[PDB]
């Protein structure tokens, strides 16, 4: 095991202690198979002959399958392999990129001398009479928890120099690849292309050669990449009358992955067809408008799209917009609607809500987002009023902010349908509410509603209340609960009633809505 | 160095690292890369499964970005040290914050103990790996270097101690809090001799940065918030309504509350704007109340014991509401805090919230902060300048304890 290579220093979990399990004698045809390769390896420096003194052994089988699970189960946890996946978009632009894929992989890395002992495995002799040859590995083991890890880590700082001298070339490892552009003229990336092969091949690291690489664009986790133009893994929407819950889930499922890139995809319809649904395997025929949702996704997905990729130059700008009742959709460009991305958001956080308080929540989800991927946050143009903003802004017992941004008018304009007096009105009837209500002009009204929950009584009172009352309304209640509700100042919920009452608000022309402890 | 452990059967933190801002992250890389330099830090391998999280924040009054690391988690696993926080810092005139951080980086860390500080430098998009390093000095921040320090710290203390007995000095964590009576410019004064000293005897082995703009708090005129009932010249019914409801509330507080008589007032259905004419009875129940509220209720105390809480409440118009107790509805202290931008402002509140709780009880409380945790996470780091970091949670109050307030 010569190498230029530091060895991460590797430790079996505490307390427990290296895999004693039992090999599973072989038929002679599987064990020669094995002492080929097995002595290859040695002759390699892969693994090396030891003696009976190593009480340690996993088990090994028929090419060569080295079964390292229980010692996985008693080697440390590593930090986490490679956290989250970049995004396209969050990429510059290569007048060439080349990808290498990583022969030798884990094959290639010494393994920390203290720890090899642990690998030790035993080939078992074709004569019964004599023992078997045991072994244990000089290298990442390929299958052993550390491995990726270690190697990934190893791999960095074998580029580490080469980077440097190399500022205007750009690496990208990602598993057994190696990923690499610049804006060199053509022959010259090949060229640099060639170094690197033999620098890393100058620590016994092996690659294929110009003729046998893939070649762009390429398709990697899900993506179609190009060196200036990214988009989704083109998507084919089956054709045929029988759809299944389970066809319907993995379409939408598949309709999402293109929201992304694809603006205008919209599932709301397909989506409404697994109600009640009672198998994977049961049949729900499209309705006209699934029909029509899904053939109008049939066409906007006919004509290819494509991304963007990112000019740390320019600035990033985020248009929103809403598409629908609790649905909105954006897109993120630089240079005018060339978009680097698009995306949509129908996050519902809370059982009731407004456009003014989600497109307040979308905004937020981009921010994280954008700077997960550019490290930075984009201007938003958004279809609101700053004046609307932070009329609901104060009122709001919560706390937000959202970085600078312009206004669009760019209908729908998110606006407030409504918003309580906050003061008393004067010659306006006044209900008290508690199953039913009684006013200061005499009248009164109790129902007695069969299935209903106590928070949903009280909301049905004020309810009435709303109903059986003038343009102006005066309405006392003891429900913290219908209050916190109705002073939030929902335009959408998904309870009917609260939607019924929020109709109701709407119309009025002014409403004071008030607490009193009960009783 | 001096052997350090966790408590008993615990093990190193494994938490996961919020994403940066390019323009942070930068920071971080050129501040690291110095501290490698200067075997301060030194970069990890795989072989280490922990992580705390870091943070880019600016000095205010610097050109200079700092550093600063989340290791809230990692004080809480680290065993305990088996100074008592002086009663009379909270007493003084003025104090003045330090920030002595700095003078850690001269002790050695036990090595058996660096593996658990380890933190990341995010890498943007995902597109690398991430630079890993972890303390070999007694790192800021750390529950155990201020302990640890503190030997040495006495010691270059000790002089100037004694040497004008009329200031009181404490440590926090890497804060060094300087209170005094003097006159304000006298105070500025003997505070810049303190600096020096602290050069001039080297625990810089720079002279200390100041924190909170230099300025200086003046615990003196920290004075508690009491609750306050609406000084209506006529009384609507709806005014009564809300005086009747607030007071019920307050009554579980203060229990020589009493309503019967405001409540009579309202007797029946009666229409809310209708001005109700306040009876010589009930005139004197509200002006009872009125005066009991006129001061903190009695029996209040501070248990070392418990965790201080704290939670702040929005009243709009860039007014915060805040209280501290270490048990419902028995408040240790009650303020305010006026101006931007929400978060902003939420930030500075907690941070000097913070700031006294530590000055009064030596201690950070656990704020329950009124916002979408995401929305705190992207921007608290963009105002936030203390160097510690209380621990919170995220609430949603109710429109009702808010109306009870201010
Ligand atoms: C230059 C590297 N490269 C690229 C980077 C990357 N990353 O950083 O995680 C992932 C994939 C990837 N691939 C495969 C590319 O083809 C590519 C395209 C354009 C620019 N950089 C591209």
């Amino acid at each position: 095991p010569i190498s230029p290579i530091e060895t991460v220093p590797v430790k079996l979990k505490p307390g427990m202690d290296g895999p004693k399990v039992k090999q599973w004698p072989l038929t002679e045809e599987k064990i020669k198979a094995l002492v080929e390769i097995c002595t290859e390896m040695e002759k390699e420096g892969k693994i090396s002959k030891i003696g009976p003194e190593n009480p340690y052994n996993t088990p090994v089988f028929a090419r060569k399958l080295v079964d390292f699970r229980e010692l996985n189960k008693r080697t440390q946890d590593f930090w986490e392999v490679q956290l989250g996946i970049p995004h396209p978009a969050g990429l510059k632009k290569k007048k060439s990129v080349t990808v290498l894929d990583v022969g030798d992989a884990y094959f290639s890395v010494p393994l920390d001398e203290d720890f090899r002992k642990y690998t030790a495995f035993t080939i078992p002799s074709i004569n019964n009479e004599t023992p078997g040859i045991r072994y244990q590995y000089n290298v990442l083991p390929q299958g052993w928890k550390g491995s990726p890890a270690i190697f990934q880590s190893s791999m960095t700082k074998i580029l580490e120099p080469f980077r440097k001298q190399n500022p205007d070339i750009v690496i990208y490892q990602y598993m057994d690849d190696l990923y690499v552009g610049s804006d060199l003229e053509i022959g010259q990336h090949r060229t640099k292309i060639e170094e690197l092969r033999q620098h890393l091949l100058r620590w016994g690291l092996y690659t294929p050669d110009k003729k046998h690489q893939k070649e762009p664009p390429f398709l990697w986790m899900g993506y179609e990449l190009h060196p200036d133009k990214w988009t989704v893994q083109p998507i084919v929407l089956p054709e045929k009358d029988s759809w299944t819950v389970n066809d319907i889930q993995k379409l939408v499922g598949k309709l999402n992955w293109a929201s992304q890139i694809y603006p205008g995809i919209k599932v709301r319809q397909l989506c409404k067809l697994l109600r009640g649904t009672k198998a994977l395997t049961e049949v729900i025929p499209l309705t006209e408008e699934a029909e029509l949702e899904l053939a109008e996704n049939r066409e906007i997905l006919k004509e290819p799209v494509h991304g963007v990729y990112y000019d740390p130059s320019k600035d990033l700008i985020a248009e929103i917009q809403k598409q629908g009742q609790g649905q909105w959709t954006y897109q993120i460009y630089q240079e005018p609607f060339k978009n680097l991305k698009t995306g949509k958001y129908a996050r519902m956080r809370g059982a009731h809500t407004n456009d003014v308080k989600q497109l307040t929540e979308a905004v937020q989800k981009i921010t994280t987002e954008s700077i997960v991927i550019w490290g930075k946050t984009p201007k938003f143009k958004l279809p609101i009023q700053k004046e609307t903003w932070e009329t609901w802004w104060t009122e709001y017992w919560q706390a937000t902010w959202i970085p600078e941004w312009e206004f669009v008018n760019t209908p729908p304009l998110v606006k407030l349908w409504y918003q309580l007096e906050k003061e008393p009105i004067v010659g306006a009837e006044t209900f008290y509410v508690d199953a039913g209500y009684v006013t200061n002009r005499g009248r009164q009204k109790v129902v007695t509603l069969t299935d209903t929950t106590n928070q949903k009584t009280e909301l049905q009172a004020i309810y009435l209340a709303l109903q059986d009352s003038g343009l102006e309304v005066n309405i006392v209640t003891d429900s913290q609960y219908a209050l916190g509700i109705i002073q939030a100042q929902p335009d959408q919920s998904e309870s009917e009633l609260v939607n019924q009452i929020i109709e109701q608000l709407i119309k009025k022309e002014k409403v004071y809505l008030a607490w009193v402890p009960a009783h | 160095t001096v052997p350090v452990k966790l408590k008993p059967g615990m093990d190193g933190p494994k938490v996961k690292q919020w994403p940066l801002t390019e323009e942070k992250i930068k920071a971080l890389v050129e501040i690291c890369t110095e501290m490698e330099k200067e075997g301060k830090i030194s970069k990890i391998g795989p072989e280490n499964p922990y992580n705390t999280p870091v943070f880019a924040i600016k000095k205010k009054d610097s050109t200079k970005w700092r550093k600063l690391v989340d290791f809230r988690e990692l004080n809480k696993r680290t065993q305990d040290f088996w100074i008592p926080h002086p009663a009379g810092l909270k007493k003084k005139k003025s104090v003045t914050v330090l920030d002595v951080g700095d003078a850690y980086f001269s002790v050695p860390l036990d090595e058996d103990f660096r593996k658990y500080t380890a933190f990341t430098i995010p890498s943007i998009n995902n597109e690398t790996p991430g630079i890993r390093y972890q303390y070999n000095v007694l790192p800021q921040g750390w529950k155990g270097s201020p302990a640890i320090f503190q030997s040495s710290m006495t010691k270059i203390l000790e002089p100037f101690r004694k040497q004008n007995p009329d200031i009181v000095i404490y440590q926090y964590m890497d804060d060094l809090y300087v209170g005094s009576d003097l006159e304000i410019g006298q105070h500025r004064t003997k505070i810049e001799e303190l600096r020096q000293h602290l050069l001039r005897w080297g625990l810089y082995t720079k002279e200390p940065p100041f924190l909170w703009m230099g300025y200086e708090l003046h615990p003196d005129k920290w004075t508690v918030q009491p609750i306050v009932l609406p000084e209506k010249d006529s009384w609507t019914v709806n005014d009564i309504q809300k005086l009747v409801g607030k007071l019920n509330w307050a009554s579980q507080i203060y229990p020589g509350i009493k309503v019967r008589q405001l409540c009579k007032l309202l007797r029946g259905t009666k229409a809310l704007t209708e001005v109700i004419p306040l009876t010589e009875e009930a005139e004197l129940e509200l002006a009872e109340n009125r005066e009991i509220l006129k001061e903190p209720v009695h029996g209040v105390y501070y248990d070392p014991s418990k965790d201080l809480i704290a939670e702040i409440q929005k009243q709009g118009q860039g007014q915060w509401t805040y209280q501290i107790y270490q048990e419902p509805f028995k408040n240790l202290k009650t303020g305010k805090y006026a101006r931007t931008n929400d978060v902003k402002q939420l930030t500075e509140a907690v941070q000097k919230i913070t700031t006294e709780s530590i000055v009064i009880w030596g201690k950070t409380p656990k704020f329950k902060l009124p916002i979408q945790k995401e929305t705190w996470e992207t921007w608290w780091t963009e105002y936030w300048q203390a160097t510690w970091i209380p621990e919170w949670e995220f609430v949603n109050t109710p429109p009702l304890v808010k109306l009870w307030y201010q």
